[PDB]
């Protein structure tokens, strides 16, 4: 079973090293802090199954802040595009440093 | 998705599979342990730097020297078996049969 | 000497954990771990890494492989390569090179997952006022706010101390 | 040997187990798992024969790499969304790996090659204490992360590992493989309903851990290995025979014992969904492990084996073993059949 | 696999046949692949050959019990013309437990397994006819 | 989904003040002094909205005005801050205890001939009150509502409905 | 079922659970309690070889006090949970309407149900 | 890569005086293992005090200076236990 000691004894010993957005030594953020600040807010006072079907927007937009997989997506398939109309030849780019 | 964690996942499954075949020395084995170690340490590391996870940046050192003592007690245990035998081979074991 | 040096350095790291699990004689198996650990602190040196994978390798390249090579020094004989362990070492360089191949020439590879191919300058800092380096705060806590876990790791320390002793003829 | 070292390792496994209740972050888990290992490698080979060093190198190889695969799931789950709260886990593959690790922790059917072999090199407390506290601490952490787990996994293992706890048990005479083929059929008993209502689970693990404190304190009462040393202890005892009657009933699971009590409330809550046909291949299997006991009964109080004199010797001394406490789990574990509505006690 | 086994059951039952026998061969040719992998894991066969000959053996009698099932499970389904009995799966459980008996060589153990396989595969059809679901609701 | 909302080429020219480093460090105390009273506009403009693309107006304003500074210390006394930035300058990393005579010297300078006290320590701190023309913005978080909330269970509870309810054992 | 406001933390007996009725003395469970807590000592005086019935007798006592407690303790526990079982389910009974329609009483004059003799 | 190169610069040029020296010319104790096990669980134990430089400028002073002070205290109870208890006796 667990156990809410925790909770009872009135020391949050363990609750510090538990997220991001729970205070910094220096008071810097984590490159995803907004996310989380707003998706916790949104599955705080909810039973963990209108989380799961609630939430999923903004989970979702937590989880491609974290990873970036979609986005890394768009740009991939940006820099094979390019490359192949570099190999066709047209418009011998003026996307660097200059026209 | 920061192509390299797959190559670390694939050296996971290196450091797994060299931990579960093994031939003749228990070290091998202990070794592959240590390696599979080194595996989550970095993946883990490279995650938290990446992520400017930076309140509870305390997992790769802390796991590091917790599995790093479990390795210290393996290789206790491996000076006691090859204390007690000639060898410390697989075989010479298949003594109390299942 | 250019862009995917970190992927480059994952692939000598790859190898190395395929060269010792390939199982040789241990002493070779320590040359295997050295060797993988330090280019898996190359590895995490080019994320920077400024004190994580220095850290890393005094404990295992400085404490750890020494008294691994110490037990395969005076446990173990091994006084005679072999067709197993040369031929796994083959087949795992033969899947390497494969995952590798269609990394390079194709979008992704799927184990079951979908990893983006290509080398990783992204993604990474844009430039921010750091000043602290900011593995090296986040380390200078654990004594403000580390109260219960410096003291659970060094409590099972202490008692690692007393099972080794005792497993090797306490008292 | 030191009393005081006795006293501290048993304060060290008590640490450990409490901190894996108790803590809300993965690492802790994970050191309350380690802990927990490096604590109970020497309560085993507390004596110095070989038997008990290659158990101790076969649990210590078996666990250690159970404990690595559950920090591989873990550094899997914060490869994806990532956070250290123990709570629903945010993929089926790290699911997947967790469950696997747990599975070796605690004694499951591709996982229990290593239990009749632990048990048997060592002496009777090392084979108490780790029973109890290996079954007792993964069952808090499956409690704590079942709302994220493929249902065919749990399944999978609680089946396989009901009927090889029962199809492996009718061929050894050793006790302690006796005893630990039970404790495969028990656990896969114990892992079955965790998806459906945890509190049967805990109320199980309540029950065996008394079962088995009982069976093992009766064993500790009288230094045995085989079933001829207890017709031994037929001779010698009487009220040792009727205990053991008793004992091994229970964990056949007869209504008018209590041992039947974890089986019944676990068909009534499974078959309140629509699974039926796994009930009534659970509960078949439930008496096939019944057939070991009773031939064990068979031999120690029922039928009579010829005796050794020296038993005549042991006639003049009366019994001076300690027991820690007999009496009071035995009734606790047997009489307690009109207390079934204290089912609700537990959540 | 999940894949398999439902290109096996979303044929109707019905006649579509020899697609039957060929998923049914491939489920005994996975299953006799299971069975000797632990076999081949759990003897050290020494020679290597003796273990290419013991799965292939394995595999070999999976894939024709299976084959023997569906052959008999479509020549009963096109005669009979009742597609809802279990009654032609009990013939189909008999048959593959009589040639299962034939390439072991001794007849008793085709008997047992006649009976047994035949109850297992009328089953197996009954819960599927009535519709009884693969180890859980999970609900409540 | 949606698509961003650059500016466009006509807000990015401000004349940048494309001055080098080390007199820019050098020269950050007095500009702290004089000018830096309006940038606290930009800065919590920065504060209250999470988004450039948005404050840029007030960043051509301490742009104007970094730049007027930089005038209005050109044009008069010191020319031999020159002097004291280029000694300033090569100094590995600029340490302000390096060169203090001359700092002395342009503190004296500018003190005696236009005004400008040097801000004490810790006066580059202390917590600082800042009125704006905008008013303050609400939810930059654009986020949806707060889903559902949980009906709270409360009430004096009744005793057990005919015991347990259970097979047997009533009451 | 789970909890349900471990909030809240673990708290062995609530401050609301000072509303339900006491077990009263003498109940029958707890009685049974006092029976087993005898029939403990009994077997406590049957393991080692000190008579029955006798010499054993504080001992006797000490067990029937300590079970006969420790059932009092855990059979108000188990009357708080039935209670605040009953209660959640009629708060979830009154909270919805919609979806646990009133079934309209089809008396017997008109409800049809087929015969099927047995002969 | 600039230690890089300069690893690779000093690496070769060892190999090549190395490679031109050499074209040119033509049981056990249990007590061994008792130190190596204390070096490595001390050595650990070295891991976790070492970062204690990087953490003295915190809001947190009495708090830091009890827990290393703790830090310290159980190495020295660790070291005084198998001192004390023969566990390096010849």
């Amino acid at each position: 079973p667990f156990f809410d000691v925790q909770k009872k004894l009135g020391v949050d010993l363990d609750h510090w090293m538990t997220i991001q957005s729970a205070e910094q030594p220096h008071r810097i953020p984590a490159r995803c802090h907004a996310f989380e600040k707003e998706w916790i807010e949104c599955a705080h006072g909810i039973g963990s199954i209108r989380a799961e079907k609630e939430c999923k927007i903004e989970f979702e937009d937590f989880r491609e802040c974290l990873l970036r997989q979609k986005t890394m997506k768009r740009l991939n398939a940006i820099k094979r595009q390019r490359d192949k109309l570099i190999k066709e030849g047209k418009y011998t780019p003026p996307p660097h440093h200059s026209g | 998705m920061s192509l390299v964690y797959m190559n670390i996942m694939m050296a996971f499954t290196v450091s797994l599979t060299g931990l579960l075949m093994y031939r003749s020395h228990l070290m091998s084995s202990l070794l592959c342990l240590e390696g599979m170690m080194l595996s989550l340490f970095i993946l883990a590391t490279l995650m938290i730097l990446n992520s400017h996870f930076t309140l509870a940046s305390m997992m790769p050192i802390i796991l590091l020297v917790f599995a790093a003592c479990e390795a210290a007690l393996g290789l206790s245990l491996l000076v006691m078996v090859s204390n007690t035998y000639g060898t410390d081979y697989v075989q010479n074991l298949n003594l109390l049969q299942c | 000497m250019m862009t995917y040096i970190v992927f480059i350095l994952s692939i000598i790291f790859v190898m190395g954990f395929v060269g010792f699990s390939s199982k040789p004689s241990p002493i070779y198996g320590g040359l295997g771990l050295i060797v993988s650990g330090g280019v898996g602190c190359g590895i995490v040196l080019n994320f920077g890494g400024s004190f994580l994978g220095l850290m890393v390798f005094l404990i295992y390249l400085g404490g750890m492989m020494v008294v691994f090579g110490y037990t395969t020094a005076m446990a173990t004989e091994q006084y005679p390569s072999n067709k197993v362990v040369l031929g796994t070492f083959i087949t795992g360089l033969l899947m390497e090179f494969l995952m590798v191949y269609y990394v390079l020439k194709d979008k992704e590879v799927e184990i079951v997952f979908k990893f983006n191919g290509m080398g990783d300058w992204v993604i990474y800092d844009t430039g921010d006022s750091g000043f602290f380096s900011e593995e090296a705060m986040g380390i200078a806590a654990l004594y403000s706010y580390g109260t219960w876990l410096v003291i659970v790791t060094g409590w099972s320390l202490l008692i690692g101390v007393v099972v080794i002793m005792e497993i090797t003829r306490g008292n | 040997m030191n009393p005081i070292i006795l006293i501290i390792i048993l304060m060290t496994v008590m640490l450990g187990t409490i901190i894996v209740m108790i803590s809300t972050h993965w690492l802790l888990i994970w050191i309350g798992f380690e802990m927990n290992m490096l604590a109970i490698i020497p309560i085993m080979m507390k004596k110095h024969n070989p038997r008990a060093t290659e158990a101790s190198t076969k649990y210590f190889l078996t666990q250690s790499t159970a404990s690595m695969l559950l920090m591989m799931a873990i550094i899997i789950n914060l490869m994806f969304s990532g956070q250290w709260t123990v709570m629903k886990l945010f993929n089926p593959m790290a699911s997947m790996l967790m469950t696997m690790a747990l599975a070796m922790k605690l004694g499951m059917a591709p996982f229990h090659f290593w239990v009749p072999e632990v048990t048997q090199g060592i002496p009777l407390s090392s084979g108490l204490i780790l029973l109890t506290w290996q079954k007792l601490a993964p069952m808090s952490v499956l409690y704590q992360i079942l709302p994220s787990i493929n249902l065919d996994l749990i399944l999978t293992l609680s089946i396989l590992s009901i009927t090889i706890g029962g199809w492996g048990g009718l061929n050894q005479t050793q006790l302690r493989k006796i005893m630990a083929y039970s404790s495969i059929a028990h656990m896969g008993w114990m892992t079955a309903v965790l998806l459906y209502n945890p509190t049967m689970t805990l109320l199980n693990l309540i029950i065996y851990i008394i079962m088995t404190s009982t069976m093992f304190t009766l064993f500790m009462a009288n230094s045995t290995t085989t079933t001829l040393s207890l017709s031994h202890t037929w001779n010698k005892a009487p009220i040792m025979t009727i205990l053991v009657l008793i004992t091994l009933l229970s964990m056949g699971g007869l209504p008018p014992l209590s041992g039947f009590m974890p089986k019944w409330m676990i068909i009534q809550e499974m078959t309140k969904n629509d699974s039926i046909i796994l009930p009534t291949l659970m509960a078949i299997t439930a008496l096939l492990n019944l057939y070991f006991y009773m031939r064990l009964t068979y031999s120690t109080a029922l039928t009579m084996f010829p005796s050794t004199n020296n038993m005549k010797m042991k006639w003049q001394f009366p019994t001076t073993k300690r027991m820690t406490l007999l009496p009071t789990m035995t009734v606790l574990s047997t009489m307690l059949l009109p207390l079934t509505p204290i089912l609700s006690i537990l959540e | 696999a999940k894949t398999l086994l439902h290109q096996y059951w979303d044929i109707p039952e019905g006649t579509e046949c020899h697609r039957k026998t060929y998923a049914a061969t491939s489920i005994g040719g996975a299953s006799g692949l299971v069975v000797s992998a632990y076999s081949v894991a759990l003897k050290t066969p020494t020679s290597f050959l003796e273990g290419v000959a013991r799965t292939g053996r394995y595999t070999f009698t999976a894939a024709a019990i299976g084959a023997i099932f569906g052959l008999t499970s479509c020549i009963s389904a096109q005669v009979r013309e009742k597609p809802d009995d279990p009654l032609n799966y009990l013939i189909g459980g008999c048959a593959g437990g009589l040639t299962l008996g034939a390439r072991t060589r001794s007849y008793g153990i085709g008997a047992a397994a006649c009976a047994y396989m035949g109850l297992t595969a009328a089953l197996v059809k009954m819960g599927q006819l009535e519709g009884w679901k693969v180890f859980a609701e999970p609900k409540v | 989904p949606g698509i961003v909302e650059l500016p466009s080429l006509e807000d990015l020219k401000v004349q940048e003040v494309k001055v080098s480093s080390s007199v820019l460090k050098a020269a950050a105390h007095h500009y702290g002094a004089q000018c830096d009273k309006p940038n606290k506009e930009f800065m919590l403009c920065r504060w209250e909205e999470k988004d450039p693309r948005r404050c840029l107006e007030e960043g051509k304003l301490v742009n104007q005005c970094a730049l007027e500074f930089f005038r209005q210390i050109k044009r008069h006394c010191a020319e031999p801050f020159t002097e004291y930035w280029t000694c300033i300058d090569y100094s590995g990393l600029q340490l302000f205890r390096r060169c203090r005579k001359e700092q002395a010297q342009f503190d004296k300078c500018v003190l005696d001939k236009l005004g400008w006290v040097r801000p004490d320590l810790g006066e580059l701190s202390k917590v600082t009150k800042v009125k704006t023309d905008r008013p303050l913005p609400e939810n930059p978080y654009h986020s949806r509502a707060r889903p559902e909330p949980n009906p709270e269970v409360e009430g004096d509870l009744k005793p057990a409905r005919h015991g347990s309810r259970l097979f047997f054992w009533t009451m | 079922m789970t909890g349900r406001q471990a909030r809240a933390p673990l708290q062995f007996l609530p401050d609301e659970a000072r509303s339900l009725p006491p077990p009263k003395l003498t109940d029958p469970r707890l009685a049974y309690i006092g029976f087993l807590g005898y029939c403990s000592g009994l077997i406590d005086n049957a393991i080692r070889r000190r008579p029955v019935l006798s010499a054993g007798l504080h001992r006797q006592f000490l067990y029937i006090t300590s079970f006969v407690f420790v059932g009092y303790y855990l059979l108000k526990r188990q009357d708080y949970m039935y209670a605040v079982r009953d209660h959640d389910m009629f708060s979830y009974i009154k909270s919805h309407p919609e979806d646990f329609p009133e079934k309209d009483k089809k008396t017997y004059r008109e409800v049809f149900e087929e015969f099927h003799p047995v002969r | 890569m600039n230690l890089m190169i300069t690893l690779l610069t000093n690496f070769t040029l060892a190999t090549l005086l190395v490679t031109i020296a050499f074209w040119l010319p033509q049981p056990f104790s249990m007590k061994f293992f008792l130190v190596a096990i204390t070096f490595l669980l001390f050595d650990l134990e070295i891991a976790l005090l070492l970062p204690l430089p990087w953490a003295s400028q915190t809001t947190n002073l009495n708090t830091m200076l009890t827990m290393a002070l703790l830090l310290i205290f159980l190495l020295a109870v660790s070291l005084a236990y198998e001192w004390t208890q023969k566990g390096l006796e010849w």
